[PDB]
């Protein structure tokens, strides 16, 4: 079961990550059965 | 989930959540299926005679 947490966040600093507390809703649960040793961020690209 | 309690509430359940327990662990709350509704499970009256 890989289970993913997600909580948002306003925020207005700057540069690190803010000094608090929040906790993590659960998101979602999902039956995938698979070992996972490496994972990779998906980003986007800008093109003019 | 079995057990025996008298079945409303005022406890702000989140989305995720479906059943509450107390300092005890045992149960208080539960959320029903099929209406999505937040049942308070009180526990019978009982007592010495
Ligand atoms: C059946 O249950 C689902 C969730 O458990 C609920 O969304 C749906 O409204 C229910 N349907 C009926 C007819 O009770």
């Amino acid at each position: 079961y890989f289970k993913i947490y997600s909580k948002h966040t306003p925020i207005n600093l700057v540069r690190d990550l803010p000094q608090g507390f929040s906790a993590l809703e659960p998101l979602v649960d999902l039956p995938i059965g698979i070992n996972i040793t490496r994972f990779q961020t998906l980003l986007a690209l800008h093109r003019s | 989930l079995t057990g025996t309690g008298v079945l409303e509430s005022n406890k702000k359940f989140l989305p995720f959540q479906q059943f509450g327990r107390d300092i005890d662990d045992t149960t208080d709350a539960v959320r029903d299926p099929q209406t999505l509704e937040i049942l308070d499970i009180t526990p019978c009256s009982f007592g010495g005679v």
